[PDB]
């Protein structure tokens, strides 16, 4: 949000 | 007598299998090794096997505060990238991807062992920081016939069942039948938890040289419960009137939904010929499913993050600090695993060196399906912190002006070959290994219609010394490698190569062989190198070359000192920091603590009118961390305290069977757990009380 970055 | 793969006959376990694939005791093991018990686990009675960790050096917990929807940890300063779990089961990992992460409920395993620092020479691809592994329950030498019972705080219930036993006189066949259904609310209003979880399992025996263990575990979770973001402000700070939001906010849609599934079949085979060759085999496809309806939180409107939302930019300047704006994620995910490790030990000596050879086969073949949607800046209302109305959301309306598809098809493959040898002369031991690893990953993107595909080959080794003294304390050192494939793409349109693991360890472990007693210390020097960073041009995309460095001191022990004694505790000093980061040298990673200590103990009588009591308590301190990678803030410290009351049933006519009652957090200690950004904290897990009826015929 999958993640750095989102 | 006790087996690595095996119960433990007290808290204190001294034979392990996760540091060299052989049961070795701990002693013999060059590396950190933490052992939690099923006995150790009863008392506490989690949830998940990240609270079952609650205790354990080097390992931080807090990630998410009080939601279990994953067992994602950090580990000496270092996770996996992408926020993914890095979690293995009897030996063989459960690769997951994105959101599709598998879990095991911690009363079908038999013990939850943590790797500290790199481990990729005997498992492939890996965080520097280390590894988990669960060991399942397995099919009992005596009967068990165990039904459990429990029943506590925020609507918790559940019951259990564990069945063990042969199916013939010698004992050629033997199953285990594990199983439970759980039922409760989460912490936060309007989410709740639901488990249903079953473990088939079987051992045939055909010789006293051959064992095969079939070994299944089938769960579905309609509902997992909170997994959202709360900003620092209500949080960590009061807002701007000066209060916080309550322990039990919830910032996401009254129909938020997250759900998951898993279907996992396979075995562990072990045959011996003789004294000098054994061949092991470790295989397991793995079947796994996650859908998600979710609104989550993005920070108050004030925050950076929301630099241009219309939402938040159409409010009074005034108005800014204490409006939470949100976005929404639709996933829908499916996930094959399959995973084979053949192993051949071999035992010979030359001259006065004794020999433990293995060599083996290790590989793994993984593919998830990804169809998700993702909601932009102003996808979800906004959300008043001073006035919050909680209302259903429309997943369906997928307005193309401030959402989009997220459709991806990830392969991963590996397949390692290695070696290792653990040398003894005297009283002196060598473990010597290497494993070479070929990696390879595809990520087809169904909207573009690109595709991007990347083969890593990487060598990896580690090497060390423990010396065993006729007392029981044994110093040691070593030296081990990593690497961690990035599935993140450049400039150039091209995925970058993998960030590399270095550790260098010192320490000592005593382990009396005439007292259950085990006590471990250690000091480390960590280091993961290639880690992605910003662009010293600003181009939106990510450069290599980035450097994190940790080092600290750990220092375990537990311990039965008596028949009515046990004592748990544990330190640790973790000093983690950018040595080279076009952005945050100097600065620490968020979530990581520099500090860590917890001590536990619990006493029972045996005698006078208190008999068949028993009576424990314990309390774990977490030090202070920074909220987010620039360091802008930082999250206080807190220390939680548990007890317990369990009452052996055996003084009204019950033997083997007790009633407890067990407390986490019994002061109800309000607190932040962390927070990895301004906009994403948790509140850590507010006071939970479980009553538990554990009767066994
Ligand atoms: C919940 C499933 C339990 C299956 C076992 C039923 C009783 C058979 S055995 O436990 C005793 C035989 O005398
Ligand atoms: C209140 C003390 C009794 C101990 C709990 C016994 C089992 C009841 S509850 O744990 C399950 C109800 O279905
Ligand atoms: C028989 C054991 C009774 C213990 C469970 C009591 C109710 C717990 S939940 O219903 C309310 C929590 O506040
Ligand atoms: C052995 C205990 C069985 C309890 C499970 C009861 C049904 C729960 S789930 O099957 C449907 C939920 O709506
Ligand atoms: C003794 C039977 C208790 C097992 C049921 C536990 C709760 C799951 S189901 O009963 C409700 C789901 O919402
Ligand atoms: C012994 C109880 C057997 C009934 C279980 C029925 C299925 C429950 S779970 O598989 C789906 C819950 O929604
Ligand atoms: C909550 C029910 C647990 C059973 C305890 C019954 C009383 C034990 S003691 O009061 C007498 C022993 O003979
Ligand atoms: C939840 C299913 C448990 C049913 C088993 C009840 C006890 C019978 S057997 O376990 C012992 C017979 O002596
Ligand atoms: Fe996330």
């Amino acid at each position: 949000a999958a993640a750095g970055g989102g | 007598q006790e087996s690595a793969w095996g119960p433990a006959a007290t808290i204190a376990a001294r034979q392990s299998a996760t540091g060299t694939k052989t049961d070795t005791p701990i002693q013999k093991v060059p590396q950190s090794i933490s052992v939690v018990t099923a006995e150790e686990m009863a008392l506490h009675q989690p949830k998940s096997v990240k609270e079952a960790l609650s205790y354990t050096p080097g390992v931080s917990v807090g990630t998410r505060g009080a939601s279990n929807t994953y067992d994602h940890l950090i580990i000496r300063g270092f996770a996996a990238e992408g926020q993914s779990q890095n979690n293995y089961l009897n030996g063989l990992k459960l690769q997951g991807n994105f959101y599709n992460d598998a879990v095991i409920d911690p009363y079908m395993l038999e013990r939850a062992e943590i790797m500290r620092g790199p481990v990729s020479v005997l498992y492939g691809k890996s965080s520097p920081g280390g590894l988990l592994n669960m060991v399942s329950k397995r099919p009992t030498t005596e009967p068990l016939k165990e039904v459990q019972f429990k029943a506590g705080t925020d609507s918790l219930f559940q019951t259990g069942f564990d069945f063990s036993d042969s199916l013939d006189d010698d004992g050629v066949y033997s199953y285990r039948l594990t199983g439970l259904a759980r039922s409760a609310n989460a912490q936060q209003k309007g989410s709740e938890e639901q488990r249903y979880a079953i473990a088939p399992a079987f051992t045939w025996r055909p010789d006293d040289k051959t064992n095969f263990t079939f070994l299944s575990y089938f769960q579905n979770e309609p509902e997992t419960g909170y997994y959202g973001w709360l900003p620092k402000e209500g949080t960590v700070e009061p807002l701007p009137n000066g209060k916080r939001l309550p322990t039990d906010f919830n910032e996401g849609a009254k129909n938020n939904t997250y759900s998951r599934n898993e279907k996992m079949v396979g075995y562990s085979f072990d045959h011996e010929f003789n004294d000098t060759f054994t061949v092991r085999q470790n295989l397991r496809f793995a079947e796994n499913k996650t859908s998600q309806n979710s609104v989550y939180g993005y920070g108050v409107c004030s925050d950076p993050a929301n630099a241009y939302s219309k939402q938040c930019a159409a409010l009074a300047p005034a108005d800014k600090g204490h409006y939470l704006a949100r976005k929404y994620v639709v996933d829908d995910e499916k996930l094959q695993n399959f995973s084979v490790d053949t192993q051949l030990q071999s035992k010979f000596a030359t001259g006065d060196i004794d020999h433990t050879l293995l060599t083996g086969v290790d590989f793994m073949r993984m593919r998830n399906d990804i169809n998700a949607w993702f909601g932009y800046d102003d996808s979800v209302p906004l959300l008043n912190l001073y006035n919050p109305v909680n209302t259903d959301f429309d997943f369906n309306a997928k307005d193309p002006a401030n959402s989009g598809p997220y459709r991806i098809l990830n392969k991963q493959k590996q397949t390692g070959v290695y070696v290792q040898d653990q040398a003894q002369w005297d009283k002196v031991l060598v473990t010597l290994g290497g494993r070479y690893d070929w990696a390879d990953q595809e990520s087809l993107n169904r909207v573009a219609g690109t595709t991007d595909k990347r083969d890593d080959k990487q060598f990896t080794w580690r090497g060390g010394v423990n010396y065993l003294f006729d007392n029981g304390v044994t110093p040691y050192f070593s030296y081990s490698e990593s690497f961690e494939p990035s599935s993140q793409v450049g400039k150039d349109g091209n995925i970058f190569a993998p960030s590399k693991g270095k550790q260098y360890e010192v320490g000592v472990k005593y382990v009396p062989e005439d007292r259950p007693i085990v006590v471990t210390g250690a000091v480390y020097n960590l280091t993961k190198t290639n880690n992605l960073m910003a662009d010293p041009e600003g181009s939106f995309f990510s450069v290599e070359g980035g450097e994190i460095r940790a080092r600290g001191v750990e220092i375990e022990a537990k311990r039965p000192l008596s028949a009515s004694v046990n004592v748990v505790g544990s330190y640790t000093y973790t000093d983690a920091e950018y040595t080279t980061d076009t952005t945050y040298k100097g600065n620490t990673p968020a979530q990581v603590p520099k500090h860590m200590a917890s001590l536990w103990a619990d006493y029972t009588f045996f005698d006078g009118p208190l008999s068949g009591l028993t009576l424990g308590t314990g309390g774990r301190y977490t030090g202070s961390s920074y909220g987010d990678p620039a360091n802008s803030f930082k999250v206080g410290s807190y220390t939680v305290v548990d007890a317990l009351v369990r009452y052996d049933l055996a003084r009204v006519g019950m033997a083997g069977s007790n009633v407890a009652l067990h407390v986490n957090n019994l002061f109800d200690r309000e607190y932040v757990a962390s927070c990895f950004n301004t906009y994403g904290c948790f509140w850590g897990a507010e006071r939970q009380v479980v009553a538990t009826a554990t009767f066994r015929f």
